[PDB]
RNA sequence: ACGGAAGGGCACCACCAGGAGUGGAGCCUGCGGCUUAAUUUGACCAACACGGGGAAACUCACCAGGUCCAGACACAAUAAGGAUUGACAGAUUGAGAGCUCUUUCUUGAUUUUGUGGGUGGUGGUGCAUGGCCGUUCUUAGUUGGUGGAGUGAUUUGUCUGCUUAAUUGCGAUAACGAACGAGACCUUAACCUACUAAAUAGGGUUGCUGGCACUUGCCGGUUGACUCUUCUUAGAGGGACUAUCGGUUUCAAGCCGAUGGAAGUUUGAGGCAAUAACAGGUCUGUGAUGCCCUUAGACGUUCUGGGCCGCACGCGCGCUACACUGACGGAGCCAGCGAGUACAACCUUGGCCGAGAGGUCUGGGUAAUCUUGUGAAACUCCGUCGUGCUGGGGAUAGAGCAUUGUAAUUAUUGCUCUUCAACGAGGAAUUCCUAGUAAGCGCAAGUCAUCAGCUUGCGUUGAUUACGUCCCUGCCCUUUGUACACACC
């Protein structure tokens, strides 16, 4: 007796984009092959994590600087879907690397 | 160093019953973790178990890994005179 | 746990760190090549990819078992969310990290340097490696410091090939007068680098063309119609 | 200061030498073709691979050059 | 290798034509020297706002002092009628330190004193080493396999030309095939009315309203609805390959110009970046480290206070200025990189106070949601000033009010009033730079409890002059000479 729509939201992240747009475009494809009506998976500025760092461990030598960064993407994703087979979906096809949460916002 | 031997009795009971420590290398803190003691003499009284040749330890980013060998085991069990049929919690066969 | 994202994924990293340095120095001996951590909804999967994999999980299993419960208290998890899992490398040739500590073992055992490094790299490249390379720097049998290069096969050296093909490990042995340092390069074969790109920047290969024999001219050749 | 190095000069010669019936005056089209035929990894280098060529198509079609 | 030898090419760490400068002044910072108990130390194009070195404590490494063992382990030795530990109160101390003493009480084999040994060391040695970085060298240069020439060290391949940013190619050829470097390659910046989409981004229509106009329209508000993706995003892709044409080229590599383009300098900017080497730097980043030194009143560790900032003096990055293209008042009001709290207390809106710094009460934000449209400065408009070291300049000082901080004196920093110094465009000399570039202007981030005049990034306004040369300083290849090879120091 669970046919209260939840309204749930499934948020991703990542340092790394093909398998986090496959884990995304799988969701979309779970989502539809059950009838569910969603927003889809909108982009969002990919955060760039950077540090500027001397080369240099000593300080002798011509001034030579570096920059290490990683980009993360989030894509978040949200569905006015059914309550079981959407906790299926949440437990169900996950990558090492990218993350994923869920909010009920219920 | 000078241990008063009841929280040498807890350390000593406590790795024992699980088998492993870290021991964070930060001395001078109050307690260490999960052994309401002083970190100091953990580290100082697994040392010298180490010494010994009771413990293996493995230094890295300063957490101390501290694991028990086998004469270790039995130098522990007589130490704390429990029963010879019960091994630390590595022992046990919680595999895949 | 509520925390930054952006800092989670930072925190993550250094835990991946942490993990990675831990085993490289434990399981030195076990000829240790790589570490993977999986993130599940329940459990924190953490698979070692090691060469010695039955002396690694230890008589009865114990060591993995006592190995995981550092883990749960290096990080402060919690029973069963987080189990280790040792698994062989798949090649051992391949994974320079492999190689540098068998030959730091090597050279801890007082066998001739040149042998060993010979050695390395003749079994690099029988495993199908295209290039392979080693540097010995130090102080080879003399006061001065020295550095002998060994090499065989192309190692190339810019633009993310640098990434996507060639390893690198760089390894410290200690000697009884002084410190030796070891860099082992191998370029993997392209054609067998899955996940990635499958050939060099500027290979080029072309499709041999299909011959055919144009000679009939009038053939008109009929089908049945359909309808 | 446009040279086009040893790998698209190459890998054009042999292009025409094996291919001459299929290739034709026009860039798209032999761009097209550098992509069908030949497995050129990046981009930017089949664009180069296939503009030379075309300019060593137009030099053939003028008459008969070396190599 | 070198040549004040030749040939051919390159470079704003070279110059020409210039721009902005520095060197003159104040100050801030970093060196030297002096001084000091200490003013801790390493670097002397490739040391000097460098060691992320913006140190009040810590940092720390120096100095005057005070603690403790965080001396494992083995053996001997005492020793359970005490190996030992700790302490109230007083003298002592800077201390509310049982550090040391007066007395006594507590504590139980962990210890104590000797031997071996081991640890700790920002102790020494980067001229023992690793790793890393810098430099030679941003140039285009290297290498080996068969083959040829040499007795040989070596050489040819790696070159007469032309071309290229390029050992880049066209080629000629005792050279043939190859490998590294260059290129290719990734990130980033463009262009996408083509696709996928979006209440964490925007827009339209229509609601529900506000105001003004009165004509149906304008500028607004609403998390009310429907709809869309042009801009904002980010995925798959497309796009430029010197494309077409005209010149010029042993007519080949290629160069020049125009047109179409978004883009025609390799499209701009970068990231990796070869062989060989330096006695280049770093033991002061490392629980990387060999050797040497020390290892009990210690060069270990901790606590208190001082110093790393002193000042007859020289030098190196910079900041503010010498004013009219300006200073000061009002008013206009424009960004892009960021960052932001959990086992802690971050970014702060908004409302009240205070003149300000700031204070207080609440509310958002673990972040395209909130600070934030970071309503930033330069800039623009209207006025005051009027060539006067003047309303420029704001150093040096006096007094007061606050913030961070255990602690602010040797002023941490911010704010209020005042004194307002040198400074008149700076000699010899010398630095950087050819397009959204220099330069002006600020903001964010790293240092951060508080502190930048620093650095790393970002954006605003935005040019003059080249589009060349080997004259100075060097670099690449070739030829030549050498009595040089620690190589013209
Ligand atoms: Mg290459
Ligand atoms: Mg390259
Ligand atoms: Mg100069
Ligand atoms: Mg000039
Ligand atoms: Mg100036
Ligand atoms: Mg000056
Ligand atoms: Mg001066
Ligand atoms: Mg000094
Ligand atoms: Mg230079
Ligand atoms: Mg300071
Ligand atoms: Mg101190
Ligand atoms: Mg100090
Ligand atoms: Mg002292
Ligand atoms: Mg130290
Ligand atoms: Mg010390
Ligand atoms: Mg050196
Ligand atoms: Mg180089
Ligand atoms: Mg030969
Ligand atoms: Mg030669
Ligand atoms: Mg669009
Ligand atoms: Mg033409
Ligand atoms: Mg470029
Ligand atoms: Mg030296
Ligand atoms: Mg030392
Ligand atoms: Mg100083
Ligand atoms: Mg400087
Ligand atoms: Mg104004
Ligand atoms: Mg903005
Ligand atoms: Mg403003
Ligand atoms: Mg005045
Ligand atoms: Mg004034
Ligand atoms: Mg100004
Ligand atoms: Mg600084
Ligand atoms: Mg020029
Ligand atoms: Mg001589
Ligand atoms: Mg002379």
């Amino acid at each position: 007796q669970e046919v209260v729509i939840h309204k749930i939201r499934i948020n991703l992240t990542s340092t790394k984009v093909k398998q986090l747009e496959n884990v995304s475009a799988n969701i979309i494809k779970n989502a539809e092959t059950f009838k569910l009506v969603k927003k889809g998976p909108v982009r969002l500025p990919t955060k760039v994590l950077k540090i500027s760092t001397r080369k240099t461990p000593n300080g002798e030598g011509s001034k030579t600087w570096d920059t290490y960064e990683m980009r993360i993407h989030k894509r978040y994703i949200d569905l006015e879907a059914p309550a079981h087979i959407v906790k299926r979906i949440t437990q169900i096809t996950i990558e090492p690397g990218v993350d994923v949460e869920v909010i009920i916002a219920a | 160093m000078l241990i008063p031997k009841e929280d040498r009795k807890k350390i000593y009971q406590h790795l024992f019953q699980e088998g492993v420590l870290v021991a964070k290398k930060d001395f001078n803190q109050p307690k260490h973790e999960e052994i309401d003691t002083k970190n100091l003499f953990v580290i100082k009284a697994l040392q010298s178990l180490t010494s010994k040749g009771f413990v293996k330890t493995q230094f890295s980013w300063q957490y101390y890994y501290y694991t028990l060998t086998e004469e270790g085991v039995v130098y522990l069990r007589e130490y704390l005179n429990l029963p010879e049929h019960i091994f630390p919690a590595t022992y046990l066969a919680g595999q895949s | 746990a509520i925390i930054s994202k952006k800092r989670k994924l930072v925190a993550d990293g250094v835990f991946y760190a942490e993990l990675n340095e831990f085993f490289t120095r434990e399981l030195a001996e076990e000829g240790y090549s790589g570490v993977e951590v999986r993130v599940t909804p329940t459990k924190t999967e953490i698979i070692i990819r090691a060469t010695k994999v039955q002396d690694v999980v230890g008589e009865n299993g114990r060591r993995i078992n006592e190995l995981t419960l550092l883990i749960e208290k290096r990080f402060k998890y919690k029973r069963g969310t987080i189990a280790l899992y040792a698994e062989r490398v798949h090649d051992r040739g391949l994974s320079a990290v492999a190689q540098a500590e068998s030959m730091k073992f090597k050279l801890l055992n007082g066998l001739a340097i040149r042998r060993a490094a010979y050695g390395v790299v003749r079994y690099v490249m029988e495993s199908g490696a295209k290039g392979c390379e080693v540097v010995i720097s130090g102080k080879l049998r003399a006061a001065r410091a020295k550095s002998m290069k060994f090499a065989d096969g192309f190692l190339i050296h810019s633009g993310q090939p640098v990434n996507d093909f060639i390893e690198t490990a760089t390894r410290h042995v200690l000697l009884r007068q002084g410190v030796l340092g070891i860099k082992v390069k191998i370029m993997k074969d392209p054609s067998r680098n899955t996940s990635g790109p499958k050939a060099l920047p500027d290979a080029v290969t072309i499709i041999e063309p299909k011959e055919e024999e144009p000679v009939l001219e009038p053939s008109v050749k009929d089908y049945r119609p359909t309808e | 200061g446009r040279v086009r190095t040893k790998t698209v000069k190459r890998a054009s010669k042999a292009l025409i030498e094996k291919y001459y019936p299929k290739l034709t005056m026009d860039f798209q089209t032999n761009k097209r073709l550098c992509d069908e035929i030949a497995t050129i990894q990046s981009k930017r280098l089949r664009n180069k691979i296939a503009g030379y060529t075309t300019h060593l198509m137009k030099r053939i079609q003028k008459g008969p050059v070396r190599g």
